[PDB]
RNA sequence: UUUGCUCCACACAAUAUAGAUGGAUACGAAUAAGGCGUCCUUGUGGCGUCGCUGAACCAUAGCAGGCUAGCAACGGUGCACUUGGCGGAAAGGCCUUGGGUGCUUGCUGGCGAAUUGCAAUGUCAUUUUGCGUGGGGAUAAAUCAUUUGUAUACGACUUAGA
RNA sequence: GCAGUCAAGCGUUAUAGCGACAUUGCUUUUUGAUUCGAUGUCGGCUCUUCCUAUCAUACCGAAGCAGAAUUCGGUAA
RNA sequence: AGAACUGGCGAUGCGGGAUGAACCGAACGUAGAGUUAAGGUGCCGGAAUACACGCUCAUCAGACACCACAAAAGGUGUUAGUUCAUCUAGACAGCCGGACGGUGGCCAUGGAAGUCGGAAUCCGCUAAGGAGUGUGUAACAACUCACCGGCCGAAUGAACUA
RNA sequence: GGCCAGCAUCAGUUUUGGUGGCAGGAUAAAUCCAUAGGAAUGUAGCUUGCCUCGGUAAGUAUUAUAGCCUGUG
């Protein structure tokens, strides 16, 4: 045990082949990746899968997520469409709790009242055996 | 505003014995067509001898650029308006279009050289082909091989007044 | 540590129109000894400017169609 | 949304949480600030201590006892930002300063309540990073405020309690989650996960 | 703003440019058609003197010193670049404080007379002690004990800051004389010296040491070869 | 300018184990450990293999630079303390009074004890910082040496020493009494 | 000063004004870092996992929530008692033992509701210097006037007297 | 102050015109010798506070500052 | 300061400029609704703690009148320009080595050797090396730097402008 | 029939949304496709130095086991 540690704090790079999530504007809530570097505060992004257009965009507009895969530099969106399913990028986004999180809230969005009823009606069935369960141990 | 590039032809009223004057052709940076045409005959008084009232505009075109979505390094050459002279300055910016190099270029005279559209002239916007003619170190740290930057202090928007949980700055 | 009187920054009215006045005189003065005074009334292409060969190749060859052009 | 709203004033800046304090107030809603000494003010000590000297000058000459009233304590300086902010020679003034309190520590019934923060005044999210800073219980005790180590004393031992609370309340939600997991495989937690529950 | 600020001497002598690097290559390339032997010689360390004494012994010949890299560029650094035919080999054979002899004289000569060529010269920093030196005690004299003290001027007291802070030896101003407490030695023989005992060395005037030049290699105008010469390599 | 990326990097020799965590950095050696806090400074360490520590600034300017190289100095400088350790060797020198120079324990705090310094009658007591060795240089005269891993706290601890003794409403060209560090270098001289 | 005073329960009574109308739902510290879970040789440890908001969590069905029959289970929850522990920063609250007494929508049934007429906040939540019922507890001072002079313009102050 | 000299800049293709810093003449000459028109408001006493542009007191820095004493300067009301 | 012409105000409220003779909007019956001007939108205070690109940290910043203090002066703050130069036949910074010979050049001095002074300031050998840039000595010595080379290895320096 | 209101269908003024059909421009420029060239911030392959059982440093190599740029249609 005479080796040095020093905590690495990994952080979500800006890089070709990083995929974002896009938060405000025409193309909100999509999956995109970035495909160059221009400065500090833009990059250049496609999301050929998603309906998203090949644009400069500001870094302030998305979210960089933890999924990355493999890219050429300044690739054309035929190329990073045909990469991106190749990497099979959103099967691995769909499988990942933020993702999840995203879809739980829009189906709660999509609730009508009788399912409301139906929710409250089966927290309640759940609730009581679980109470159950906690009894006894 | 938003920059658009138009081309100003114009040339000088055909008198008696002179028919076909020459035509002349200006590539301009401006918002709409009435400020292209205004800036046109301001730059043809400026060098020639041709005045509004004796010309007409032959025509003006909106210029798209060719490849809108490949980044591109330019070169831009300016003049600023003074006492001591015309000034040249030359600046480097990487952009995808040379709309918004020029819009850069706007907003960055304005916030460093304290400098005004009507002050400032655009002599010429290039792109440069290869990348060992960029000379600009905030411009050359671009364009490393496989180049990885992360964004520490993540400050994320907040729309309610108050937080039920202490925030992170993790990215 | 004892902390000295600092100078106000309210605005005062009379010294406001005052120095409107003085300003006024000012440029009036200036532009007095502009017309009076007898004093005696193209930088190129900058070194960092990457295509400086092909702007003076094409300035040369100007030249040289316009030495023709007026001729005839 | 609640009745009454506690503000860990620990880590604010103060000017912008007296800012969005006096609003509150205003709009008509009961708060409660506490834990005044570990408030933040941007800008080096020396600057702000300055700043407390030039107020400090302040005063009635003919007779001190009329004059600007100068208050040491850090809820008391936090006091002064709110109330240069609330229209107080008002009778709705006055009412909307008597919908707020503010104390230094955490005394009681608080402290077994829950505290929020106001992230638009936060300073790790507010100021860029290299920038000074100054801190409320320091400049306090630099001008006059005689409290500060009881007050840490006080805290100190508030906060060996509620770690013991914490822990016990942490070994309640392993069991709690441990017991619900075991339930997600029914039939009922399925139709709870295709209603989004 | 906030950079160093560089020092500004008023002095009567300028820098050499490029021209002297210019002249001296053009010299070279000239002296390697006029004479027929071209030899290398390491010359690290020597005193202006004994150069002087060497080119004037070396009367009819030429020798030349100069930049190593500006040297093997007018012999040619590689083969399709070098001024004569296997020149290149004696190019890339110099290294160090190089000179170019250009002769006309017998090998057997100018082997016999490097071979021969010696003289005392300051023990330089990471050699072998040639003696082992110690400082007397008492007052320090100029020569320290090389000399008898009665012969001996005592040492100027200008010297004491130098050498208790340069030569980290502790020294006492007592009557304007420098005065140690006890002995100080200096170096043992057969220890590698450095920048240190080596100044002290030189600050006494201790010159023990032997000077040579080495002889790396020659090269033969119309023979067009390299003999490796390895003359005092050891 | 607002580089990109600016790094230094730090050796670390065999016998030495370093362990960073929230810019607290812990340096343990054969001579002993030594604790440092960085948290006045926005950096991040990153470790490339056990001899090699990198230190690096992400979009910084020039004054965060110039901190990222006072950070890898203090770094190396712990390093150096206990790996070889710090010693300064000072001199007390007179021309009439002998200056007296002792170790005392006043309730276990160890002073520096100075009297007779141009005869005054006041004592002139020290402090030992911790972590500082005080011995007196045997068959050397009126020499002291202050040794430890910490170059910060035995170099203080001789700035101290001599500012005790400062000579006060004379002429200093004249008046050369005090106590001068004399030299300054490492403790362990295996070469 | 025609039983003055104050609390502990059962009835009537009135009342709830800077603004109730499901619940203010408790680690601390860091932010160029942390939370949680797990394991070891317990550390500045390894592995896993989480964030990208509370858009949460808990509650939440029944004449403003009535009357009755069952089934499953030994849980959940209210009230009045009672067992013990802790809390002084303004503790006035937090946890806990045991039995009793109600509800339970965890599941299946049977009765009731209407006419406030097509809306009209359509009145719903603690404390109560009030009274009648009562079983229990405790039976003072201060000021004026007189008096001292450590006090004093007058008040005030400071003394004394069944 | 007036008169001049220099020349870093300003200016310009016409060594014109401006012009900081430096500098000379007069005032004012060599051996430390030897009161001249305020034309219209001034001052006490008692007592308080403020400024710092510091005389003393505190601490510092410089000087042929040996000591003693002094000079010039910094923080300081 | 003297002329000439043209506006604004006195007789005139209203919005804004915190406040106000000459400033910015706009001129006025009594109301309702819509939309704006000038000025504004952290809170006082109606209205984005909006979006975007940059700059700035001031031991009393700035949020001002575009006049003065102001000499476009001073600064080892910071940012962007411009023009010159050096550079893998080696950039800058550092460390090491050389830094010589006629010669202690002539006059002068008690002394004076590059370095108290006054005049010349040359010649040779060079990779380069002043009849010497300073420290130093009574004079020498020693050190230094002008200049040159060895190690190192990719940009660096100077003056200007904003 | 006096007071206060609710809804529907209209009219005048006005404010805030959803959705459809067309016209211009380099008859948008792009993307996409085909084709002809080309280069590196040089993809695969090959050489060598000596490197943790092949991961690298430096040459070749223009599409190959990635791709990009330019013109033309
Ligand atoms: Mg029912
Ligand atoms: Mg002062
Ligand atoms: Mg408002
Ligand atoms: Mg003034
Ligand atoms: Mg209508």
């Amino acid at each position: 045990s005479t080796d040095s540690i020093v905590k690495a704090s990994n952080w979500r790079l800006v890089e070709v082949g990083r995929v974002v999530l896009i938060k405000k504007g025409q193309s909100a809530g999509k999956l995109a990746a970035i495909v160059e570097i221009i400065d500090q505060k833009k990059v250049l992004i496609d999301g050929p899968k998603a309906g998203v257009p090949r644009q400069a965009i500001n870094l302030g507009q998305v979210v960089l997520t933890p999924l990355t895969f493999a890219l050429p530099r300044g690739a054309r969106t035929a190329t990073v469409s045909k990469k991106w399913a190749a990497a099979a990028v959103c099967e691995k986004w769909a499988a990942s709790s933020w993702a999840k999180k995203i879809a739980q809230r829009e189906r709660r969005a999509a609730l009508t009242d009788f399912e409301r009823f139906q929710v409250m009606v089966l927290r309640k069935q759940k609730r009581y055996t679980v109470k159950k369960a906690l009894a006894k141990a | 505003a938003h920059f658009k590039e138009y081309q100003v032809i114009g040339r000088r009223l055909p008198t008696e014995s002179v028919p076909e004057p020459k035509l002349f052709r200006m590539r301009i940076f401006a918002s709409n067509e009435v400020i292209a045409k205004s800036r046109y005959w301001y730059f043809l008084q400026k060098l020639h001898k041709v005045k509004k009232a004796s010309g007409e505009i032959v025509s003006i075109n909106q210029i798209n650029e060719a490849h809108p979505t490949k980044v591109k390094n330019f070169g831009v050459w300016v003049r600023y308006d003074s006492r001591s002279g015309t000034h040249n300055m030359y600046k480097e910016i990487r952009d995808v279009s040379r709309v918004a190099a020029v819009e850069t270029l706007y907003q960055d005279m304005a916030a460093r050289h304290r400098a005004r559209f009507r002050s400032i002239h655009i002599l010429k916007v290039a792109e440069i082909e290869k990348t060992a003619d960029v000379k600009r170190q905030y411009v050359k740290q671009f364009l490393t091989k496989d180049l990885k930057f992360p964004l520490p202090h993540r400050v994320q928007k907040s729309t309610k007044t108050f937080s039920y949980k202490r925030p992170s700055t993790f990215y | 540590m004892r902390v000295r009187k600092r100078q106000s920054r309210r605005t005062s009215t009379k010294l406001k129109e005052g120095i409107k006045k003085k300003a006024s005189a000012h440029r009036k003065k200036e532009k007095k000894m502009a017309k009076k005074d007898v004093t005696w009334r193209d930088p190129g292409i900058p070194s960092n400017f990457p295509y400086k060969a092909k702007i003076l190749e094409e300035i040369e060859a100007k030249k040289m169609k316009d030495l023709e052009e007026r001729e005839l | 949304v609640e009745p009454v709203v506690v503000i860990d004033g620990k880590g604010h800046l103060v000017g912008r949480l007296a800012s969005v304090v006096a609003k509150q107030l205003l709009n008509g809603q009961k708060i409660v600030v506490v834990r005044a000494e570990e408030l933040n003010i941007s800008g080096e000590f020396f600057r702000n201590k300055l700043k407390y000297h030039d107020f400090l000058r302040k005063a009635t000459a003919f007779n001190k006892t009329r004059g600007p009233f100068h208050f040491r304590a850090p809820s008391r300086i936090f006091y002064k930002a709110l109330r240069g902010m609330v229209s107080h020679k008002t009778a709705r003034g006055k009412a909307a300063l008597e919908r707020l309190k503010v104390f230094e520590g955490i005394p009681p019934p608080y402290d077994k309540k829950k505290r929020v923060v106001v992230p638009q005044a936060l300073r790790v999210l507010r100021l860029k990073p290299g920038r000074k800073y100054t801190t409320l219980g320091k400049l306090s005790t630099s001008v006059g405020w005689k409290y500060e180590d009881v007050v840490a004393k006080l805290e100190a031992k508030r906060k060996v309690s509620s770690a013991e609370y914490y822990a016990k309340k942490r070994a309640f939600t392993k069991k709690v989650a441990s017991a619900n997991a075991t339930a997600a495989e029914s039939d009922v937690a399925k139709q709870l996960a295709a209603l989004g529950y | 703003r906030s950079k160093r600020s560089k020092l500004v001497t008023l002095a009567q002598t300028d820098k050499k440019g490029r021209e002297n690097k210019e002249r001296i290559f053009d010299e070279v390339r000239e002296a390697l058609d006029t004479y027929r032997y071209v030899w290398v010689l390491h010359l690290d360390d020597v005193r202006t003197p004994v150069l002087q004494e060497i080119r004037t012994s070396w009367a009819g010949s030429k020798l030349i010193m100069g930049k190593r890299k500006v040297l093997q560029k007018a012999l040619g650094e590689k083969r399709e670049e070098e001024y004569k035919e296997n020149l290149y080999q004696l190019s890339k054979l110099c290294s160090g404080v190089t000179g170019l002899l250009f002769t006309d004289e017998d090998v057997n000569t100018v082997k016999e007379y490097f071979k021969s060529y010696v003289r005392s010269d300051y023990s330089r920093p990471n050699t072998k002690a040639p003696l082992t030196f110690t400082i007397p005690e008492g007052i320090v004299y100029s020569r320290g004990g090389q000399i008898p003290a009665e012969e001996d001027v005592p040492m100027i007291h200008s010297l004491e800051p130098t050498m208790r802070n340069k030569f980290e030896i502790p020294t006492k101003i007592k009557a304007g004389k420098i005065t140690i407490d006890s002995p100080y030695l200096v170096c043992t023989e057969g220890e590698k010296l450095d920048v240190r005992q080596a100044l002290i060395l030189k600050q006494f005037g201790i010159a023990a040491s032997e000077f040579k030049v080495k002889v790396s290699a020659y090269y033969d105008n119309d023979s067009s070869t390299v003999e490796s010469t390895n003359i005092n390599m050891e | 300018m607002k580089y990109i990326q600016t790094e230094q990097q730090i050796e670390v020799p065999e016998g030495v184990t370093v362990s960073i965590k929230s810019r607290i950095v812990k340096v343990v050696g054969p001579r002993g450990t030594l604790t440092k806090n960085l948290k006045h400074i926005d950096v991040t360490f990153t470790k490339v293999n056990n001899q090699l520590i990198k230190v690096a600034v992400h979009n910084g300017g020039r004054k965060h630079v110039a901190a990222l190289r006072t950070v890898k100095s203090l770094v190396d400088n712990m390093i150096t303390g206990v790996t070889k350790g710090y010693k300064y060797k000072m001199r007390y020198v007179y021309a009439h009074f002998p200056i007296n120079v002792n170790i005392v324990e006043k309730d276990g705090a160890k002073f520096i004890e100075v009297r007779n310094f141009l005869g005054d009658k006041k004592i002139r007591n020290v402090p030992v910082r911790d972590g500082v060795t005080i011995e007196f240089s045997t068959n050397v005269k009126d020499e002291i040496v202050l040794s430890g891993n910490s170059v910060e706290d035995v170099s203080q601890n001789a700035a101290d020493l001599q500012q005790i003794c400062r000579v006060r409403n004379k002429d200093i060209r004249k008046f050369l009494d005090g106590i001068y560090v004399s030299h300054k270098g490492f403790i362990t001289e295996d070469l």
